[PDB]
């Protein structure tokens, strides 16, 4: 009702937060791309796995050109 | 002992440890590298971590 | 279900293909699949994480930037009110650190 | 380090108490933190600083 829209900005701040923690810690990731890697992590999976994947997924944009 | 720290006290000498700190994927050795000399003995309550800290502080500079 | 819509959504991103019959999107989704599927990773400890983030701390200071320290730990204390914590903290960390970084906006 | 060196060595040399010793080097090691460029509001000049060491790294390639 009125508490489950001010729960989401209770996220939003948070996801804010961490748009603080990823610029300091130089990450290629941008706002909208970190929103799908908290999907990702609140299913649980291997974060090694998804930094394995980033780090190959980005070497094949920029060997291309 | 290739140098003239071969003749002084073996207690200091053996205080003089390397160190080195965090490790990033991106590195470089002159960014992680420090000597650390260590503190035995009661010497605890005259010298603090955070000398300790400015000490490593000039010691980057 | 919504992890494969993720998973679409993610090399979308990230690879830069907006198109899902181009070859290479679904290479990238067996990749990605294939993966995920054969793990070999070992699982994540809350204990190490937080000697990076200590780690880390120490980096900033050693350089002499303190402001940047202090806010880098009150937005530790900010973020950590919300398991999920240590997995979106170790995937931040692992996917990218250089090192002492030049950078600005310490007191936004 | 010859000033602070001095003040310091003074200062030690002279006190009777470990209450004195201490409150000299914490004088010590805070004026090292003045002299030196890594205070809170010369910060400013070591980013400049480090923008001469950059041209000097810069030269060897």
């Amino acid at each position: 009702a009125a508490a489950a829209a001010a729960n989401l900005n209770a996220v939003r701040e948070t996801m804010d937060v961490l748009l603080e923690i990823s610029r300091i810690l130089n990450t290629g990731l941008d706002m909208e791309t970190l929103s799908i890697c908290v999907r990702l992590c609140e299913q649980g999976i291997n974060p090694e796995a998804l930094s394995s994947v980033i780090k190959e997924l980005r070497k094949a944009t920029e060997a291309l050109k | 002992r290739a140098t003239n720290a071969q003749f002084d006290s073996p207690e200091i000498l053996r205080r003089l440890d390397v160190r080195l700190l965090e490790v990033s994927p991106g590195d470089t050795g002159w960014d992680v590298f420090s000597l650390d000399y260590h503190v035995d003995g009661p010497i605890a309550t005259v010298f603090t971590r955070e000398c300790m800290s400015h000490y490593l502080r000039v010691f980057n500079f | 279900a919504q992890q494969e819509r993720d998973v679409r959504e993610l090399v979308r991103g990230v690879a830069g293909l907006q198109d899902e019959a181009d070859p290479n999107f679904q290479l990238a989704l067996n990749f990605a699949w294939s993966n995920f599927r054969f793990h070999r990773f070992l699982d994540v400890n809350s204990h190490k994480i937080e000697k990076t983030i200590e780690g880390i701390y120490e980096k900033f200071v050693i350089h002499s930037d303190l402001s940047k320290a202090a806010s880098w730990k009150r937005l530790t204390e900010e973020f950590l009110n919300a398991d999920a914590h240590y997995s979106i903290l170790s995937l931040l960390l692992c996917l990218s650190d250089s090192p002492s970084n030049s950078s600005y906006v310490e007191t936004p | 380090l010859e000033c602070s060196w001095d003040e310091l060595w003074n200062k030690v040399q002279q006190a009777q108490d470990l209450d004195h010793i201490i409150a000299a080097h914490e004088v010590f090691l805070d004026t090292i933190i003045s002299r030196c460029l890594l205070d809170s509001d010369s910060r400013a000049l070591l980013n400049q600083l480090r923008a001469v060491f950059d041209q000097i790294i810069e030269l060897q390639n």
